[PDB]
């Protein structure tokens, strides 16, 4: 993670503090987060 | 060290990808103010433009991220702590800043917007159910026209007028050996036939099919989708008629 | 026993299943003086007002029947033997009647008529070419009109309006499980996603691309298709466009 | 043939005299017709 979503920002085009809430769903747990992680970042 | 609301604005409005016309048309307020707000031109706004530009931005966000559950709370979330981050900017004239306030009266503020819009979406209902609507993509903001110019189903099935392609993948006539050229039809060569049109109509009508889900009555379905009935209430009543 | 002139009009018009409106939308000629022509509550028409009729006939029959060579052939002579018995009417007012002066002076005057026709479209060039054209169905008989309405690529790619089907095969969205319900999109659940629309644009793009003839140069073919150039010698010049 | 060819009459919906200059073409020889007799009346 680190501050390396900006990749986030770019793709979904949606603001920093977003792409941070995002990230708050399963903090740290990037592992479980990824179910969601790939959903609407999946279809698109 | 905190940012003036004019800054704040700029900042999401442009994080977000959206022109101040785009947000204009989210939004009540004109392009002119939202331009001299975030140039300084514009003081400080009222409460209730800033509750129409978060508005604005709801509408967006709801668009491009979705209104599903694991976002519906990311989005409310977020709306929040934006209220927030433009009644502490540097230029605020809001000391009342107990957020739970402010935020429970935005809440109280976006409801009653809710209502209007949907008495005054019941007075044309005819319009917006016979899809008669101009309606900006992106947006929940339309304008009525004389037809359903917009309704792909409409422009495939009518008979009032020719409907034509791009002047690419054209002579559909194929019979290119007529002798003197079909009398001004040496400039409607785009035109589709009446074959070519239920063929793409009926290519939709499977590809939709066996995606989505077919609504057994169209009066029905919509009368209780659009009320002031509970949500939790007609959920049901649409899955009734999803699944009986 | 000859048939008077508005007898025989209201047999043929009638013939060819064409209604009043759709006869007087083929033809220079108001619903209101068919009509009075077919009663007799107006006398013999002009010539004039004659060639303008046939002209009507002549646009729907080439809808119709082709401009093929086969049907080229049958149509001439047709059009020929209606405007002898039209002039053969029992209420007729012309004793000039051979043929072969009235045949050659309406093929003068649809000639004359063609040019006036191009001369006012090359005004309009840019509005028919762009197909910001409302051209009555069957009929040359246009309307221009501020976007692409009818244009059935445009309607496809263009990013300004929301796009929707009838309210049948929809709920677009397959998550309608969103808690509270999508903000206004209980009334606009038939707006098709961007996804849908360029894969409904590709299948069309395919289905017509495998028919017809792919046009590679748009300004060009339409360029010298639209022109007083000969015939014969634009024929070889559009092929050369197909086949190089 | 004999004036059974109401039916081109009711399904191209062309008018009488249309429908008789059609016959006309190869008239007598319905068999060499039947070429362009199912052609435009074919891909209908």
């Amino acid at each position: 993670p680190m501050v390396t979503k900006e990749f986030l920002k770019i793709k979904l085009e949606c603001s920093d503090m977003y792409a941070q809430k995002l990230i708050d769903e399963a903090q740290g747990d990037e592992n479980k987060l990824y179910d969601l992680f790939i959903q609407k970042l999946a279809e698109r | 060290i905190y940012m003036t609301f004019g800054e704040i604005l700029k900042k999401e409005r442009v994080s977000w990808k959206l022109s101040v016309k785009e947000l204009s048309t989210l939004s009540g307020v004109s392009q002119t103010y939202i331009s001299k707000l975030e140039n300084g031109k514009r003081n400080f706004p009222s409460l209730e433009t800033i509750f129409n530009l978060l508005i604005g931005f709801k509408t967006h966000i709801e668009y491009k991220m979705g209104s599903e559950s694991p976002f519906y709370e990311i989005n409310n979330s977020y709306l929040d702590e934006i209220l927030i981050m433009f009644i502490n900017s540097s230029n605020s004239t809001i000391s009342d800043r107990d957020p739970n306030e402010l935020i429970t009266q935005f809440n109280e503020y976006y409801d009653v917007t809710i209502k209007k819009k949907q008495n005054e979406n019941s007075k044309i209902e005819s319009d917006i159910f016979s899809n008669k609507i101009k309606l900006v993509k992106g947006t929940t903001k339309k304008e009525v026209i004389e037809k359903p110019y917009f309704d792909l189903n409409w422009l495939l099935t009518q008979n009032e007028y020719e409907v034509f392609f791009d002047r690419s993948f054209l002579l559909d006539n194929n019979f290119l050996n007529k002798k003197h050229f079909t009398e001004k039809d040496m400039y409607y060569y785009n035109v589709l036939n009446d074959n070519d049109l239920k063929t793409i109509k009926d290519e939709i009508v499977v590809f939709l099919l066996n995606k989505y889900n077919y609504i057994k009555n169209k009066d029905d379905f919509f009368n209780i989708f659009t009320n002031s009935e509970d949500d939790k209430t007609k959920r049901d009543a649409l899955y009734k008629i999803l699944y009986e």
